């Protein structure tokens, strides 16, 4: 990995530190799932959090989340993560990310997004032509760079 | 500037977290 890596993970850790205190707590994660269409218990909450909670201090610090982020997965797994990834921005399940879902999810996470912005995010990464992102297409932008 | 990327760092980590 490197600094833009780095830098990169700190913007996505920002997402769930709502408060910029530097640690993620089960209430942040749960604002997060709801925000996503999730509906997590608090003790799965904890137990998400315990996952890599290596100084036991009930909260996930950048450099936990970090850790857990490069993280160097098998293909298979790597694969099926990517896959979990697109059902949560495809919202209604129909095996496409239109621009409506994309912009509802990431400014639902707290990502300011414009019409165009999503418009063109779209456009460079529908491949088909088919107005929409289905899975290959949104592994190509994931991946890209 | 990367703002779907970092959506999508964030959605994963919640995917890592639950398996
Ligand atoms: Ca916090
Ligand atoms: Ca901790
Ligand atoms: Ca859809
Ligand atoms: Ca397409």
């Amino acid at each position: 990995l490197t600094d833009e890596q780095i830098a990169e993970f700190k913007e996505a850790f920002s997402l769930f530190d709502k408060d910029g205190d530097g640690t993620i707590t089960t209430k942040e994660l749960g604002t997060v799932m709801r925000s996503l269409g999730q509906n997590p218990t608090e003790a799965e909450l904890q137990d998400m959090i315990n996952e890599v909670d290596a100084d036991g201090n009930g909260t996930i610090d950048f450099p936990e989340f970090l850790n857990l982020m490069a993280r160097k997965m098998k293909d298979t797994d790597s694969e099926e993560e990517l896959k979990e990834a697109f059902r949560v921005f495809d919202k209604d399940g129909n095996g496409f990310i239109s621009a409506a879902e994309l912009r509802h999810v990431m400014t639902n996470l707290g990502e300011k997004l414009t019409d165009e912005e999503v418009d063109e995010m779209i456009r460079e990464a529908d491949v088909d032509g088919d107005g929409q992102v289905n899975y290959e297409e949104f592994v190509q932008v994931m991946m890209a760079k | 500037r990367r703002k779907w990327q970092k959506t999508g760092h964030a959605v994963r980590a919640i995917g890592r977290l639950s398996s």
